[PDB]
């Protein structure tokens, strides 16, 4: 979080797993396997998205044809903020402690 | 020297006439604890009842092979159907318990199957159910069949929505055969339960 | 083991050969030999 | 052997019931690792060709008899003739990673290329039939895809096979008394 | 030197401006084995999650005493709203959460307290609110207040479509003081789960 | 879990604090050794061609995946389809001994001939990019010359790969919600 | 070792085979693994 110091938030994020529609609201998302975090000190969150799949392994590449994305969705929110107008949250992502990939191919970089 | 009164959780089911229950391709259930859910599971104890259903009524008029397929799961709408609609990945044995009671004057059997993955079907198939788990049912001797099977699969937790792993299947081998003493039409209803659930993954709410 | 028939051992090492199982921590042979032989009852000769 | 008629459990009423023995019995042809590794032809298309177990026949040998288990597990070697470059790709990758030559090409050496690829699929075990959607079988149950310029003949064998949870084998109905066929005679 | 970060199965709650949890009335939960249900109680380990929902808006205008009194339970659409309508008795814990986020800028208090079986109260009686499971609120301090209470009761199981025995009170002590450099309007939210339910008797099915 | 957020020491917020346990995790397929010597192919001229390994091309998968590094160490070995005789030539020679025939010819071998030269650069350690000269890059940067009467195609694969100071790899845009192309399929 | 896959002993000795190292007289998986997890504070259950 990039805001001010008087500039306070609080956030979560909500992983949504395959078969309905992702959750439009925080009510909603909470009953989901969440997290919610708000701006202090130490300024930033690191959430670990959990792996569930029925295959032991998931495609990193999304189907061509199939058009409905039945991995999963990842929603996060804003729950509130005081005067936070304006104001960013940078995100970034990195490999987690046990992610493996696997089957290298050559599917000419897109 | 007979224990014959099954009970799965808070519901029972005393039958007098069980010849055996026939355990289908395991004694036991496989490791519940999968590397493709990271540990994420969680046994819902409250799953594991009966529910009754109805399957056909059998006259005498059906020749060989008038077979019966539902699909378990079934519209359950109790606490198991709760369970469908509210986690994504799950998985779980079944032990079936179909009944057809007559009287101890029909005659004819219909064999009873508990098998996967079963669509597309010929009547010329019909002759080698005996390979999946199954338990003959006759008038003569019995009244009920009771099969229970593990949770089978192309992979741990399963989408049921998108999937139907197990199909019970009744077919009449011998067509049922009345008399002067028998009883006339007999129905055939079933008790289905699963057995320890392990569900994974919560879906958002819908409201 | 399959429907091999050399002695010697291969040449390319195991896992680049087939692919390596890995364990988590049959059947109709069991199935087969619990069957019932015998007679049900007092025979005689 | 007097039985239980419906408890479905196995009885073998043997030959000692009425006099005599049994003799030493092998079954070593009969085993399910030695009978599905042998080679078998498929019809191949022109250039793309998913390297799917169930495209085999329902006639041939290890083709009905692949289909007598619901889920089985074996890995895929090939054998294919061919002209030009035959490239191999891995389970899911997209169909336009055939064209590219760091994945594993085998050049042509005549007549033909033979080649072991491993299981790649996701899933712990594969499955020859599933009510997914209603051919009818997911895109995952697959060993990957391989295209030439034109391939001739290709051929599967499968190896360490396990199949679990048996399907009926039916032999084909005859119209006489019994099916007799001209066997083959000096 | 502090662990501030809750979390109740599944979900978690970090906040960096907790001034501490308050235990309300116990710090361990009563004998769930009671003699008035046989034995027939299970406890559902998924319906400890927590639920968010909205209060109020606290604004610069709101005098002393701008109470909100919403009964727990209240209509969860989730796994825990399930167990209402299938499953007559059921008793269980709370652990509430109310978040306030403005600045620390603005000023005034609002208390907070979790107080049972509260109905017809006055504006009098608001100067003695602080007896219950209290904390308070101020921007100047803190964001949030987190109480936690066991399951109270006239007896051990509970029919909630009949009675509600928590309510969650916040009340405003002094009024919501905006500056040159605060915020104008906060909004109260909370995020609240229950502790260790515990049903017994199954609802026929509404079928 | 919450950190310092701008000292950027690593952290790894695992699966652990929200209930649950993490997998035994397997690399061996992201191995930078493992995943960079496999043969690819480049455009070649008609006969002489410098072994510089930053003329694979930006879309492969071991040229993009070799500009992930800064500073490389790498044996070639490479494969090449030719007619007439091929003659390798080490690091710094005048263009003038690629006509010699002391110099390490190859004779035509039906189809291709594949061989293994060692690192021949006098640096410690090539690089990927370079500010010397505002293509820029030195002439020294090569693992020298190959020059045959017409070469049809080269392949270049780097073994013992050491790779050092990483940079950043870059994946194709999607225009869509994702980049959904034809995965393979039966 | 990398993408070798031969238990037999190579026919080239070593030094006809690869360019030979020489010493004089890594990062990244010491980088990754004194990765900070856990919490901040003071967590409940």
């Amino acid at each position: 979080f990039t805001g001010p110091t008087d500039a306070k938030a609080r956030y979560m994020i909500a992983y949504a797993p395959p078969g309905m529609e992702p959750p439009k609201t925080p009510e909603a998302a909470a009953h989901c396997i969440h997290a919610e975090w708000d701006t202090g000190l130490n300024s930033k969150f690191t959430f670990s998205i959990p792996y569930l799949s029925a295959a032991d392994y998931t495609y990193t590449a999304s189907d061509v044809a199939e058009t409905t994305n039945v991995q999963g969705w990842v929603c996060l929110f804003q729950i509130t903020h005081g005067k936070a107008d304006g104001d960013a949250l940078v995100v970034l992502a990195s490999a987690g402690k046990d992610f493996e990939l696997r089957l290298p191919v050559d599917a000419r970089t897109q | 020297d007979r224990i014959l009164t099954t009970r799965n959780g808070h519901t029972t089911s005393t039958t007098q006439s069980s010849v055996g229950v026939t355990y289908g391709y395991a004694t036991a259930e496989d490791f519940v604890s999968g590397p493709n859910t990271s540990g994420l599971e969680t046994r819902v104890a409250q799953a594991e009842r009966f529910f009754k259903t109805h399957l056909f009524d059998w006259v005498t008029s059906d020749p060989f092979g008038r077979c019966h397929l539902l699909e378990l799961p079934t519209d359950h709408k109790g606490v198991y159907g709760y369970l469908t609609d509210s986690y994504a990945y799950m998985r779980n044995g079944w032990d079936v318990e179909v009944t057809a009671v007559g009287n101890q004057f029909n005659g004819g059997c219909l064999l009873v199957a508990m098998v996967p993955e079963l669509c597309s079907i010929q009547k010329r198939e019909l002759y080698q159910l005996t390979l999946f788990p199954h338990q003959f049912i006759n008038p003569r001797t019995n009244m009920t069949a009771h099969i229970t099977v593990p949770f089978v699969g192309v992979n741990r937790y399963d989408q049921y929505k998108v999937h139907k792993p197990w199909t019970l299947v009744v077919m009449v081998v011998a067509p049922l055969t009345v008399n002067s003493e028998g009883a006339p039409q007999i129905k055939v209803y079933a008790n289905i339960a699963p057995t320890n659930v392990h569900v994974a993954g919560e879906f958002p709410s819908k409201e | 083991s399959g429907n091999t028939g050399s002695i010697i051992n291969n040449y390319y090492m195991q896992q680049y050969q087939n692919s390596m199982d890995t364990q988590l921590g049959d059947w109709f042979s069991k199935l087969a030999s619990s069957a019932f032989s015998g007679l049900f009852g007092a025979l005689l000769a | 052997t007097t039985s239980a008629g419906e408890s479905a459990d196995p009885v073998t009423a043997t030959v000692e019931n009425y006099g005599g023995e049994t003799q030493v019995q092998r079954r070593q042809h009969t085993d399910v690792s030695f009978i599905l590794d042998r080679f078998v032809k498929v019809t191949p298309k022109d250039q793309i060709n998913v390297l799917d177990l169930m495209q085999t026949p329902a006639h041939t040998l290890v083709g009905a008899l692949l289909r007598t288990a619901t889920y089985y597990f074996a890995d895929l070697e090939v054998a294919v003739k061919h002209e030009g470059n035959l490239t191999w790709v891995p389970n899911g990758a997209p169909e336009a990673a055939l064209d590219n030559t760091t994945n594993p090409t085998a050049y042509h050496k005549a007549p033909l290329t033979r080649l072991a690829l491993p299981y790649t699929a996701p899933h712990r075990v594969l499955a020859t039939v599933y009510n997914g959607e209603s051919r009818a079988l997911p895109t995952s149950f697959n060993y990957g895809a391989i295209k030439a310029t034109r391939v001739t003949e290709l051929l599967y064998r499968m190896k360490r096979a396990e199949t679990y949870c048996p399907r009926p084998l039916l032999a084909i109905h005859p119209d006489q008394a019994r099916h007799k066929q001209k066997i083959v005679a000096p």
